[PDB]
């Protein structure tokens, strides 16, 4: 007795013969009858012994309950044996490799001793081995022919010899296979295939067939009695007509209850869910029941917005605080609080509903417990949900690690709320808003639940997002603009200030403590800049940044504030400027909450951005904030501006129209005139920048509600204006404008044929407020219709990405040594390169980057001691700005648009560190000591030497033991962060116990920057890749989709993850440098080289061809004039005479005149591209004089070295090949474009220079090999797009390098952190090849995790190949043990706890 | 341009393997001659073990890469001389690398002599020096000792390392064999570069 | 058909014979009832009116 | 109401559990499984009626208590009535050295 | 005859591409109970792990006190609180928790689970209060 | 109502 | 045609949130009758109403 | 609740007569709307839609506001000051609860 704990470790798949059914059945089926009565009959399918699933009987077997019985198998003795349907395919490869009549091997076991033991039986069955004779038995193989009637019958044919391979003398040929026969064919012993063959099938447990699927297995018992229980067949027996129309249906019946309206590839043949159909699918087994699963617990209701709320509390109606209940244990601590509870019970908030008595083992009702007077000890109270409780928030779809949080719970006592109230700033964590999202909110009951909400899921630990590692919250909408007002310098009324009593009104509802007003009079007047200085001096923070209400593009127009556009925050005290999205709003990398959060805490954060909310807030109460319909109407006279600029947009396009109309539009090399010309227009109908100059004269910006919402970053942007004011203009639909998609030429019924005015493709002139034509209308539709449908699609396609990247990643966890292994292979030697997590990282400039060799001395060269050692470090830190250099140029020159950075994501911002300490310093411009300078230049250099020691322990730190590569260098960026920021120049007024409390400082930081171990980070990458997926979606409007350049919806990210070949690419690009770094500044040169390397082949410069069997030393005849040029050839080229070996094959192929002008194409190019290109071959030309009316000609004569297969189709597939001849450019490039380059360079001064004048050429399609062949592209800085091409030429470390460049294009500028982008890349290129994210991914990179290839997709075929394999699944990750019904062993269960004895023993 | 770039870099890709040469060097008309004529040209290099390294630099439409009994018989005369030959090379053009039966004599030919190092190679392994490509992060092979402490200190086994097949471009470069270490200092823009030590493999091919 | 959107339109071009319209349209039929609903649906973005 | 598969991933992203074994398993059809740790096999247990047996290996039963949810019972119930037959290892003991 | 509820056909298609001789003895085909374990403990000194908990293991830690003060009670603490959560933390804050915290380094073949044992009295507490 | 399914 | 202030009153409006008068809400505003129908069946003779 | 112009909005908060704002001719609204959910959305013929009804209900009309029919922005705010209102919608309000 005394069944002890255990986990499951592993699990193994087998095939489960007969044998294993009858060792594991508690009983035998023996008749068809159902229930005797109100009781199962004993012997039937629902004999209690396999289990109870009604209330109303035990088990037997187990002596349980229905909820304690798990269900138990049974067995069916089958008078007739059948055919396992699963391995049906087994069975096939099994028939065709082994003699039918003594089980000896047909095929040759040596011949297949080299493949893998997986191929060994697939190979040998691909091999015919009909009409083989047995070395044994001398007997003839026969053909083994697969029913095409059902998916399980097999016909052995003997030259025409038809008999019937019944189940009976499968399994006696079956049982003549030796194990010997078994391992050499790569099959484990447990794979045997007498197993296939089951005379005995396991009937399964009723607890998975409660009470159709017990139809099928009633049919199946029918039909077994029917067959005689002494059946024997035996080779060419001849069952009359009936004992075969029983095996038959017998073993579809059988079919049908395991694999019924299931396929699967492994499916041989043709023509009630079955147990195989429960499975796959979102409604499936797997996904529906053990991924995910329904609980108890839980409520859910609509979300709407509470002010008064903080960021971390949840508004909770009371209604549903008596519903969910806490689980509260009686002890001696908490009886007297406990006590109130139970004193209410069901009658009054707060009480309880049900009690646990521990003596009885069993639960109470309140209302019975009324003379119990007091609880006892042990006991257990189910109390009410009461204000301060934590809660698990979440809204679906849950994409981010912030879609759930814990929130304190605040239960709202109106018996007529009954929605969940947040504050909007909260909503950010969840990417919700107020317009009918419903969000589900459940209350941890169980201790350790409560605990973990309450330490480890709190919003707080949200506040830092874990994609972008930057803050999640701010101010919104109107508090945004509630800030901008209270802090602006000047109101329409005069300067913005109040009197004493609305400054006090303003700290009202910031639940803070309020700020002292006494020395101020009731006339005294403050600005608003004092109040916000009261309220942030709490968390003083340094900030200095010019503020969102400040825009150039609107600097012309308004008269914008001196004192409003330089936001200054010194201390916690607003000296200057106004606060906006910028400062305040969500989201604001560097703004003042994120501040807040870096240097007091993230809970300091939140209840900051609730004060501030409340400050702006109760400001708008009285200066009041709206918008009208006035705000949005132009002047008569700007009206009349916006029309003329109108005007001249459509007078550029009715010129440009005119070049066409005259023929003067000519297309550059690579562009038809249709596509110049839609650029052309495109570029044409752009409006200026000085369309806001009508729109601002209207508007006043003091007073306009929409341009103060749009100026502050509340909400809207400058087209949002335009449009409402001025006008749409273009509609743009991929890149293009308005297809002719009605008609032949047409665009709408409303314009006429070919029109070439702008407004029939698209171009709006109307603004909103002046409202939209019907064909305006229409096109604004089209538009709106478009941004639809992409966001619909965007849900579902972040879908499919996002699981495909869980289930890829979602092994991926960080372990003691804080590497990243799927189990114990290794993904990463180190998370994220620096061990570092994402949400305590701050950005930090690098001052030492930029300096030239002159500046670098003058600002860190300390001279005012005459020692070796100021030299030195002078030294290092020179070594340290060459050693970046040279890292982020090089990292330049693998990328196309990544420029060398000045600023770096850090865990420790030292210089804030040393600010800190300095202004608390009581001391300034401490004397001149030596002593004190060099000992801080030792403690300095000792604790760079001694920092990668915060990735080990103080113990190794302490015994100075050897320190791995890797995690020196992980510490590289920190030590130069260090050295520069504690340079002696620096650290002149630092005393060297500061200069130790600073140390410490920032080793604490560095320790409280770690990633934890256990941590799910590859579940952190996946989600932070997928989140901007949808972005990326929503602008697929945005982005081209014509041909070579297909970036619409998923392609490129699918093209990325799925690890498609070269071929598969739509959007292939390439970056080539001219190999010359002083002529990449002529843009003529880089034209000329990007139009010489675009691939022109011979079918492009062909108008048709015709192959001819006539030779020449007869002729078609429409074509005999043509002797007339052709012996005007012969003249002209004496040493260009027929050869003598001219057959009667030849092409005549009219060149493309119109395409040779365009193309810059001359015919002796064409000429000598194909006579020093082909060698059995005799060209010959026209007189190229030809003008428009008379052809160019090209006669190419075969020769018989060609022909040295039917003769005219090898003449044709010669003609193909000589079409597809390179005539000029590098094959694969479609287009090659000029662009202007930016780059960095090291002058002769030692000066890093951005230079903006580099000229390279952006190909379209890529050739790695191609662009290094050509002596004009720098070889070793070749760019391209394709993952494949980099893989194949440069290795799987540039592949990784890849990856994360293409990944990061795709996400843009809102991108995650660049570790999730590593977690990306490192999985990919784990194994050395670069793996997909597909099924195909997971099967390279985990083969032995069957569990989790279940769950991903194709359970029955991961199913049937485990069993086959006898795959041993080890269990770990995620997906595995949550399918055996276990835990994952990360997060707070990576590591175990144990009891401390001796501590218990002497500390009882 | 293929032929031109395999000849100008095929030589600092035996002087970065640390190899001396031997017999002579030919100018490229000469060079290209007997890759027309021959079929195919032969380098020979010695390595600093006193062993001898053949690269044969095989053409595009010769008959070697075209029938494979001329590939088996250039192979079993060449491994029937008197040399160390540690390793053979033959560079080859992509499709080459498709046709199944060359690759066929190509794994009868190193069952034939398991002590004999042969690989097959692609013409754009040669065709640029792979070490000073922008894109490739530095590699450089560890030894055995450096990397059974770095594992003692790990915990770990070396199938527990990321892979990296003996066909890289960089390991090619480097020389290194399946089974050995291979460190590679990677660019980061996360930590301002990183040491990551991969397994190498079974070359594909 | 060519189709003037509507009777302005048409009398823009009564005297244009470059613009010659089959028929004239009333801008309103281009929606169903339910997006007429909407006042100045022609003032509001498109979307909006989905 | 539902804790779907991205609750869970979000769950396990926070590194929860405790929430996870509260609302999948304590909220939901978590239950316990007997293994005889010699056979791999589902065991049979039972407390008031005293039955510690293995329908496998008999006189070897030796039972192990582990933590499941009916859903994975389930699941393993309709592998084995596929004719997949499921064997759990079960993790070690392990005993410090006295 | 018309029938409303069809179920579906489910198709699979991406096939997977995973990369003497006696009977059976009685070892190579059973023994599925896994040989035991022995406790390597590393020494304190050749410890490599953080000496710093994380809020992993302190969170664990603490839900673990709690739970177990919810059926136990017997507390060392000195202050009186009312609920085992604030007890199991202040417990961590004053380092006196009676449990231990065991990282598993390595399991390995031979039947060897090398785990580190680390003292959570005398470690670095990350939580807040 | 499992015992509604009779014989 | 309710009567519409497009302001802010205590940031209880924001993002798709609407603050109502409760006096408009008393007065019939928008008020109605939602009704939900309950169909039962006797399953066969042995089951009636009672 | 939803306005003709595609508005959505979640009823957040009840507020008495005596909290609601007020003009200075006493008109106090049945909804505040928060003047963010304007820009980004463009829904300016609710904006329209409110200028016209409120010219609308001062002279006793019911005007028709299809779409498409003949639309001047400023011509309907001259026809608000021609009613004794200002040219934009906008009044003179206080603050319900302060005063
Ligand atoms: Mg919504
Ligand atoms: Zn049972
Ligand atoms: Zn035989
Ligand atoms: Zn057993």
């Amino acid at each position: 007795m005394e069944a002890g704990y255990a986990e499951i470790a592993a699990v193994q798949f087998n095939i489960a013969g007969d044998n294993d059914h009858k060792r594991q059945g508690v009983m035998e089926v023996t008749i068809s009858n159902l229930f005797e009565g109100t009781l199962p009959a004993e012997g039937g399918i629902y004999d209690a012994r396999m289990g109870t699933t009604d209330h109303h009987y035990k088990c037997i077997t187990c002596s349980h309950q229905r909820k304690q019985c798990m269900g138990h198998p049974g067995i069916l003795q089958m008078h007739a044996p059948v055919l396992q349907p699963l391995f049906i395919a087994e069975i096939r490869r099994w028939l065709r490799v082994i003699c039918l009549n003594c089980g000896a091997p047909i095929v040759d076991l040596k011949r297949y001793e080299h493949l893998i033991r997986p191929k060994r039986l697939i190979e040998a069955a691909s091999s015919q081995t009909e009409g083989k004779q047995c070395y044994v038995c001398k007997a003839v193989h026969p053909k083994i022919v697969k029913d095409s009637e059902d998916y399980f019958t097999f016909w052995a044919d003997q030259q025409g010899k038809i008999d019937k391979l019944y189940p009976q003398i499968i399994r006696e040929i079956f049982s003549r296979v030796t194990y010997d026969t078994v391992v050499k064919l790569g099959r484990s012993k447990n794979s045997h295939p007498e197993k296939l063959v089951l005379k005995a099938i396991q009937i399964p447990p009723i607890s998975i067939r409660p009470g159709d699927i017990n139809n099928v297995i009633q049919y199946l018992v029918r039909k077994n009695l029917l067959i005689p229980k002494d059946l024997q067949i035996v080779r060419g027996q001849k069952i009359p007509l009936n004992i075969d129309r029983n095996l038959q249906t017998i073993q579809q019946l059988y079919y049908n209850f395991l694999l019924d309206s299931v396929s699967t590839t492994a499916t041989q043949g043709g023509t009630a869910p079955s147990i195989m159909r429960r499975l796959p699918r979102k409604e499936g087994r797997i996904r529906k029941s053990l991924l995910g699963s329904q609980v108890w617990s839980i409520s859910r209701s609509t979300i709407c917005g509470n002010s008064d709320l903080h960021l971390d509390e949840v508004g909770y109606p009371i209604s549903f605080a008596r519903t969910l209940q806490v689980a509260e244990t009686v002890q001696h601590y908490n009886i007297n609080r406990l006590m109130p509870y139970f004193l209410n019970g069901k009658r009054q908030y707060p009480g309880c509903s049900r009690v646990y008595k521990q003596i009885t083992q069993s639960v109470h009702d309140i209302e019975g417990l009324k003379q119990d007077f007091r609880l006892e000890v042990g006991d257990i109270l189910y109390r009410d949900v009461v204000t301060g409780d934590v809660a698990f928030f979440n809204r679906q779809p849950s994409l981010e690690r912030s879609s759930i949080g814990v929130h304190r719970i605040v239960v709202l006592e109106n018996p007529k709320i009954s929605t969940f109230q947040m504050n909007v700033s909260a909503c950010a964590w969840y990417n919700a808003d107020f317009d009918g999202d419903q969000m589900n909110l459940w209350v941890p009951w169980s201790v350790m639940s409560r605990v973990e909400a309450e330490l480890l899921c709190s919003v707080r630990n949200w506040f830092i997002s874990t994609k972008s590692s930057g803050p999640v919250n701010g101010q919104v909408q109107d508090s945004t603009v509630g800030s901008f007002l209270l802090t602006r310098t000047n109101t329409p009324m005069g300067k913005n200030v109040m009197n004493k009593l609305h400054a006090m009104g303003l700290f009202q509802t910031t639940q803070t403590d309020p700020p002292c007003f006494a020395n101020y009079s009731p006339t005294d007047l403050l600005d608003g800049k004092s109040v916000v200085s009261m309220l942030l001096r709490q968390t003083p923070i340094n900030y200095q940044r010019a503020p969102t209400w400040y825009s150039e593009v609107y600097a012309p127009y308004m008269h914008y504030n001196k004192q409003d556009i330089s936001t200054q925050i010194r201390n916690g005290e607003l000296i200057e400027g106004v606060l906006d999205k910028k400062a305040v709003g969500a989201g604001s990398s560097g703004g003042i909450y994120h501040l807040i959060s870096r240097r007091y805490g993230p809970q300091q954060a939140l209840k900051m951005i609730f004060a501030t909310q409340q400050l702006a807030l109760n400001y708008v109460r009285n200066a009041g904030f709206t918008v009208s319909t006035a705000d949005m109407l132009l002047t008569p006279e700007a009206h009349q501006e916006v029309q003329e600029i109108i005007n001249e947009l459509l007078l550029e396009s009715e010129e440009i129209n005119n070049r066409l109309l005259h023929g003067d539009i000519m297309p550059p090399i690579g562009l038809t005139t249709h596509d110049f010309y839609e650029k052309l227009q495109l570029n044409a109908l752009k409006f200026p920048d000085r369309i806001l100059k009508p729109i601002m004269n209207s508007i006043n910006p003091e007073t306009n509600g929409l341009f103060q919402m749009v100026a502050t970053g509340a909400k809207g942007s400058n087209p949002n204006m335009i449009h409402i004011m001025a006008g749409i203009g273009q509609i743009e639909i991929n890149t293009q404008r308005i297809q002719p998609q009605f008609s032949f030429g047409r665009t709408l019924v409303y314009y006429p044929r070919f029109a070439l005015e702008a407004q029939a493709y698209g171009f709006i002139c109307n603004s909103y407020i002046a409202g939209l034509t019907s064909p305006e209308f229409i096109f604004g539709e089209m538009n709106g219709r478009f941004d639809l449908i992409n966001k619909a699609l965007s849900t579902s396609s972040t879908g499919y990405a996002n699981r495909k990247a869980i289930f890829g990643l979602q092994s991926c966890i960080v372990d003691y040594y804080r590497r990243v292994s799927i189990d114990t292979r290794l993904v990463q030697q180190l998370y994220g390169e620096d061990g570092l997590d994402a949400r305590q990282l701050e950005t930090v400039r690098f001052e030492t980057i930029m300096l030239s060799d002159q500046e670098l001395e003058d600002k860190f060269k300390y001279t005012g001691i005459q020692s070796p050692l100021f030299e030195e470090e002078f030294s290092r830190l020179k070594k340290d700005r060459d050693k970046y250099r040279q890292i982020f140029l090089n990292v330049e020159n693998f990328n196309f648009s990544q420029l060398l950075t000045d600023v770096r994501q850090v865990p420790v911002n030292v210089a804030s560190i040393v600010k800190n300490i300095l202004l608390s310093s009581t001391s300034g411009v401490l004397p001149f000591d030596e002593k004190s300078i060099l000992q801080k230049y030792a403690m300095v250099k000792t604790f760079c030497k001694n920092l990668p020691y915060v990735f080990i322990n103080n113990i190794q730190e302490r015994l100075q033991t050897p320190i791995p590569v890797y995690l020196k260098r992980a510490a590289s960026l920190m030590r130069m962060l260090i050295r520069i920021e504690l340079a002696t120049v620096k650290t002149l007024n630092i005393t060297c116990e500061q200069m130790s409390a600073i140390l410490d400082l920032i080793r604490l930081q560095y320790t409280q920057s770690l990633i934890n171990y256990g941590e799910a980070v590859g579940i952190l990458a996946a989600q932070s890749v997928s989140e901007p997926l949808t972005q990326y979606m929503l602008d697929s409007h945005h982005r081209s989709v014509a041909g070579g350049t297909n970036k619409s919806g998923i392609v490129r990210p699918q093209e990325i993850f799925s690890a498609k070949p070269v071929e598969a690419e739509q959007s292939s690009e390439m970056l080539l440098r001219l190999k010359n770094p002083e002529v990449e500044t002529n843009k003529t040169y880089a034209q000329e080289i990007a139009n010489s390397i675009e691939l022109i082949t011979f079918e492009r410069l062909i108008l048709q061809w015709h192959l001819l069997y006539e030779t020449y030393s007869v002729m078609y005849p429409d074509f005999a004039s043509d002797v007339e040029w052709m012996t005007d050839f012969l003249e002209n080229h004496p040493l260009l005479q027929p050869p003598e070996d001219i057959a009667n094959w030849c092409i005549r192929l009219e060149l493309n005149k119109t395409t040779m002008i365009l193309k810059s194409i001359s015919l002796e190019s064409i000429i000598n591209s194909l006579r020093a290109k082909h060698p059995n071959t005799y060209i010959m030309h026209s007189v190229e004089n030809t003008a428009s009316g008379i052809p160019i000609i090209i006669r190419i004569y075969l020769r018989e070295s060609a022909f040295r297969a039917t003769d005219e189709k090898i003449a044709v597939n010669v003609v193909d090949k000589l079409l597809n001849s390179t005539i000029r450019g590098i094959p694969g490039i479609k287009n090659a474009n000029v662009v202007k380059l930016m780059r960095h360079r090291v002058d002769a001064q030692g000066k890093l220079v951005r230079l903006d004048n580099i000229y390279a050429i952006k190909t379209n399609g890529t050739n790695i090999f191609g662009a290094m062949l050509d002596d004009n592209i720098d070889p070793y800085t070749i760019v391209s797009s394709s993952i494949g091409d980099t893989m194949e030429l440069y290795g799987i470390e540039a592949a990784r390098q890849k990856i994360i460049s293409e990944i990061r294009t795709v996400m843009g500028d809102k991108g995650p952190n660049h570790r999730h982008l590593l977690m990306y890349a490192d999985l990919m290129t784990r194994t050395g090849q670069v793996t997909s994210l597909e099924k195909a991914g997971l099967n390279a990179r985990e083969p032995s995790n069957v569990l989790l290839r279940m769950a991903l997709s194709s359970p029955v075929q991961v199913l049937t190949d485990a069993a086959v394999d006898s795959a041993v699944n080890p269990i770990y990750g995620i997906a595995a043990p949550t399918l055996m019904g276990s835990v994952p062993r990360i997060g707070t269960m990576y590591s175990d706890i144990i009891m401390d004895e001796k501590y218990i023993t002497e500390n009882y | 341009m293929a032929m031109q770039k395999l000849f100008t870099y095929i030589y600092e890709f035996i002087e970065y393997r640390k190899m001396v040469l031997l017999e002579e060097k030919v100018p490229y008309d000469k060079f290209v001659q007997m890759v027309l004529n021959t079929g195919f040209f032969r380098i020979n290099a010695e390595t600093l073990n006193h062993g001898i390294v053949s690269v044969f630099i095989f053409g595009a439409n010769g008959k070697y890469v075209h029938h494979g009994g001329d590939m088996r018989t250039l192979l079993t005369n060449t491994l029937n001389e008197k040399k160390h030959y540690e390793e053979l090379i033959l560079i080859v053009d992509k499709p080459v690398l498709s046709k199944k039966n060359i690759l066929d004599i190509i794994v009868e030919q190193r069952a034939a002599n398991p002590t004999i190092v042969i690989n097959i190679y692609p013409y754009h392994l040669f065709c640029i020096n792979i070490p000073k490509v922008s894109a490739i992060p530095k590699h450089k092979l560890i030894t055995q000792e450096e990397a059974q402490e770095f594992l003692g200190r790990e915990y770990l086994q070396p199938q527990d390392l990321m892979q990296i097949s003996a066909s890289d471009p960089p390991v090619v470069w480097l020389g290194g064999r399946p089974g050995d270490f291979v460190q590679i200092e990677r660019p980061s823009e996360t930590a301002m570069h990183a040491v990551v030590i991969r397994f190498i493999t079974k070359s594909k091919i | 058909c060519l189709v003037a959107f509507s009777i302005i339109e048409l009398r823009k071009h009564k005297h244009d014979v470059t613009r010659r319209f089959t028929h004239v349209d009333v801008p309103q039929a281009i929606l169903g009832l339910a997006a007429l609903v909407s006042p100045y649906a022609n003032c509001t973005q498109p979307a909006r009116v989905t | 109401l539902r804790l779907g598969e991205m609750e869970h991933w979000v769950l396990t992203a926070q590194g929860a559990m405790q929430t996870i074994i509260e609302k999948s398993h304590d909220d939901s059809d978590g239950c316990i499984s007997y293994i005889c740790r010699n056979c791999g096999e589902p065991a049979i247990y039972n407390a008031s009626h005293p039955i510690y047996k293995c329908m496998n290996c008999d006189v070897q039963a030796d039972i192990g208590m582990v933590d499941s949810r009916r859903s994975s019972i389930v699941f393993q119930h309709e592998m084995r009535a596929a004719n997949v037959n499921i064997t759990s290892v079960l993790s070690p003991r392990v005993f410090q050295p006295a | 005859l018309i029938m409303d509820d069809l179920v579906e056909e489910y198709v699979e298609t991406e096939e997977e591409n995973l990369v003497e001789i006696v009977e059976s003895p009685s070892i190579c085909e059973g023994f599925v109970q896994a040989s035991s374990q022995t406790l390597v403990i590393i020494p304190d000194n050749e410890r490599i792990t953080s000496n710093v908990l994380t809020t992993f293991e302190a969170t664990r830690l603490v839900a673990v006190r709690a739970q177990q003060l919810a059926i136990n009670g017997s507390t060392m603490l000195k202050k009186k609180y009312s609920s085992p959560i604030d007890i199991a933390k202040q417990e961590l804050f004053n380092r006196k928790i009676p449990l231990l915290v065991m990282r598993c380094i390595k399991v390995t073949p031979e039947g060897q689970k090398i785990v580190e044992i680390w003292n959570p009295r005398e470690m670095g507490i990350p939580l807040l209060d | 109502r499992t015992a509604d399914v009779g014989i | 045609n309710t009567i519409v202030a497009y302001m802010i009153y205590g940031g209880y409006n924001q993002e798709d949130s609407v603050i109502v008068s409760q006096s408009f809400i008393d007065r019939g505003g928008f008020a109605g009758t939602f009704y939900r129908e309950e169909k039962v069946e006797l399953e066969s003779d042995i089951e009636s109403f009672g | 609740m939803s306005s003709r112009s595609g508005n959505k909005g979640i009823a957040a908060l009840a507020l008495p007569t005596s909290d609601m704002p007020f003009t200075e001719d006493g008109l106090q609204p049945d909804l505040i709307v928060n003047p963010h959910s304007h820009p980004s959305r463009m829904t300016n013929g609710q904006m329209i839609e409110t200028t016209v009804g409120l010219a609308n209900a001062l002279q006793g009309v019911v005007t028709d506001g299809t779409a498409f029919l003949p639309i001047n922005v400023q011509l309907l705010s001259e026809r608000l000051a021609q009613e004794g209102l200002r040219f934009n919608g906008c009044q003179k309000m206080f603050n319900g609860q302060t005063g």
